[PDB]
């Protein structure tokens, strides 16, 4: 028993359902403005569609009973979906207002915390950075690269930390620093490099510069996480590797033979096996001896430093998000003025987000100033591009969408200030444009009209139906051009042999392309002004009526 | 548009004693109990139909 078990039965047992019914009939949720519209449609496959207030007459309701099918699932759904009272919030605009209502507001304090774990993440990214000594060789290189002239000073520094002379005499002190701490290399040489890169820490570099570094880093790193993973592949799964005894052996150093002699001395029968891949395995084990060689520390700083990063990049990544999430409801605010720029809200509000995604990232609180002020700023730039740009079907470069708008302002303000209205010479008056360019913009700013927008009703006529086709000719045209051949291939073979060859390879009567002078004389082996003068002479010999009276009529 | 909702509600909901009500919409026959016998004040007309 509920509120629709005694409704489903009325509707086949009286014939149908009036309004009345299916209104009061609901529970109490999915009232939704017009929720009803699912179960309506359900109701539909039964037959009711009821008119305004439950008419009759008009014996014909179950042609379209019996035209809406057995299979009744439906039934089944609405039972399911009316006695459990989800909320049917079908429209995304309810969810996502439910999803951003989690997050409460992220109040002051906690955003200058947040902005100092971002800073903290990206500091401590920075100082991982600086400890392998491959980093600092293609700095030098792309700082010489910029002071060699092969480069720009802007192209790889954008202001220091605590002037180019001054960048200049930095990288003179750090080539010598470095070199001497290479050369130092063999406990000293880990102390020393710690001070270079205590002097490095100096350094600021042009934010694609910090990618790339990170990229290249992220790729060398690749490398060796590849080779080590296929090189444990391998030996684990076609040597049949002991997992235990595999950690126990290969781990911590990953890159010494120990393992390798040890496994092989151990006298397995896949350890003897395991040369039949030796040279394989092995130069893969070389090669990541090679790759630590120009890394040159160890095996375990690797780890570190990978494992820092991503805390860092985590880190600063979540802070990231938390601002986010807290601002989302600024966004969604600043939305409210540009919805009916022919653009859907919620495509609104996602710009919205990342216009605060990139506020975020560029935010610095050290200002003093409160965050969403400044976030206002890029949330409303983000929103008007796009909607700038998205909006018209025929889109139109944003400076002459805003010239547009100024027109009209100027338009309404004179409009009112006038009485009448301006006519486009005013116009030209109160802007300083050469009065030609009003109307073109006046013209431009057309708005493509619906193709299926309902002409007067004569009804089912749309507007569609009438647009015609300029573009086919009239089959008139080809019953003329059939002539024209036929009379042309007549009058042809009316023609002598070589005079008929000349007159069709110089146009294109019955072949492709048409060959020019030099080509149908190579053709004819004779290329010279003869064949020119042949042409002449038949057509001069064809203006001559009775060959011409059909073609002098065929004339239009 | 909304619900159906039952009527008196209304028209107690602007401060109307049940008594009242009767009183307004029901014409009253008052009986009398006296030496254990009962009596009916009687108007013919509206015994019609009975
Ligand atoms: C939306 C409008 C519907 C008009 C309509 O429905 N009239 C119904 C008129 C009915 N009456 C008055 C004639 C009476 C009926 O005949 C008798 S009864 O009242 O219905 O009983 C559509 C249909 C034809 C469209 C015009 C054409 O594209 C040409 C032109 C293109 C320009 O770029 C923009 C302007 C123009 C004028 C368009 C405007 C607009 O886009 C029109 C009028
Ligand atoms: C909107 C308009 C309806 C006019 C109408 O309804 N008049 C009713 C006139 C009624 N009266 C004045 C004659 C009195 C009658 O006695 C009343 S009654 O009709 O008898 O009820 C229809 C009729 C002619 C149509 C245009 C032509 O195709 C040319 C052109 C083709 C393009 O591809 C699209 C644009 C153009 C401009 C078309 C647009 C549109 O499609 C028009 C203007």
């Amino acid at each position: 028993q509920s509120q629709l078990k005694l409704l489903v039965t009325r509707g086949k047992e009286q014939g149908y359902l009036t309004y009345a019914e299916v209104n009061d009939h609901l529970p109490e949720d999915i009232v939704d403005s017009d929720q009803i519209e699912d179960i309506i449609q359900m109701i539909n496959d039964m037959g009711i569609q009821v008119m305004e207030e439950a008419p009759d007459a008009d014996d014909l309701m179950l042609a379209e009973n019996t035209a809406d099918e057995d299979a009744a699932e439906a039934a089944a759904q609405v039972l399911s979906s009316v006695e459990s009272e989800i909320g049917r919030t079908t429209d995304p605009v309810r969810m996502y207002m439910r999803e951003m209502g989690t997050v409460e507001l992220l109040t002051r304090e906690g955003e200058i915390d947040i902005a100092k774990r971002i800073e903290d993440g990206i500091n401590q990214v920075q100082c991982s950075v600086a400890e392998y000594p491959e980093a600092i060789t293609y700095l030098l290189e792309q700082y010489d690269r910029v002071e060699a002239e092969e480069a720009r000073l802007s192209d790889l520094i954008t202001g220091f930390v605590d002037d180019p002379e001054l960048a200049r005499e930095k990288f003179a002190e750090l080539r010598a620093q470095y070199v001497v701490t290479r050369d130092t290399i063999k406990a000293t040489a880990q102390e020393e490099i710690l001070k270079l890169s205590e002097v490095f820490k100096q350094f600021r570099l042009v934010p694609k510069q910090f990618d790339y570094l990170v990229n290249s880093m992220r790729v060398m790193m690749d490398r060796v996480r590849t080779q080590e993973r296929l090189i444990m592949k391998l030996c684990v799964e076609q040597c049949k590797m002991p997992k235990k005894n595999f950690i126990t052996l290969f781990t911590g150093n990953e890159t010494s033979d120990t393992w390798f002699n040890a496994a092989i001395a151990m006298n397995k029968p896949w350890s003897e096996k395991l040369h039949d891949v030796s040279e394989e395995v092995h130069r893969a084990l070389q090669k990541l001896q090679q790759i630590e060689e120009e890394t040159g520390l160890t095996i375990e700083q690797v780890k570190d430093i990978n494992r820092r990063m991503s805390i860092g990049e985590a880190k600063a990544r979540r802070a990231k998000k938390e601002m986010v999430e807290a601002n989302l409801r600024l966004v969604i605010s600043i939305a409210k003025k540009y919805t009916n720029r022919g653009l859907q809200f919620l495509d609104l509000i996602q710009e919205g987000n990342i216009g605060l995604m990139k506020a975020v990232d560029k935010f610095e609180y050290r200002r003093g100033y409160k965050f969403s002020t400044y976030a206002t700023w890029w949330i409303r730039q983000a929103i008007t591009r796009s909607i700038a740009d998205q909006a018209r079907t025929i889109r139109i470069p944003v400076h002459m969408i805003e010239t547009i708008n100024k027109l009209n302002r100027i338009s309404r303000q004179m409009l009112q200030e006038m009485g009448r209205e301006p006519t486009p010479e005013e116009l030209a008056e109160r802007m300083l444009m050469p009065e030609d360019k009003i109307r073109k913009v006046l013209k431009i700013a057309k708005e493509p009209i619906s193709m299926e927008t309902p002409i007067g009703d004569d009804e089912d006529s749309h507007l569609g139906d009438f647009i015609e086709d300029t573009t086919l000719e009239l089959p008139l045209d080809s019953a003329t051009t059939e002539s024209l051949r036929a009379a042309t291939h007549d009058v042809l073979a009316g023609l002598t042999a070589r005079e008929a060859k000349v007159l069709r390879m110089r146009f294109g009567i019955d072949m492709n392309t048409d060959y020019t002078l030099e080509e149908v004389g190579k053709q004819f082996d004779v290329t010279r002004e003869r064949i020119r003068q042949i042409e002449a002479k038949a057509l001069r010999k064809l203006r001559h009526p009775s060959r011409s009276e059909v073609l002098r009529s065929f004339l239009d | 548009r909304r619900r159906k909702l039952p009527a008196t509600i209304i028209l107690r909901a602007l401060n109307y004693t049940t008594e009242q009500i009767l009183d307004l919409f029901f014409e009253k026959v008052i009986f009398e109990i006296r030496d254990n016998k009962l009596q009916m004040e009687l108007v013919p007309e509206r015994l019609r139909g009975e």
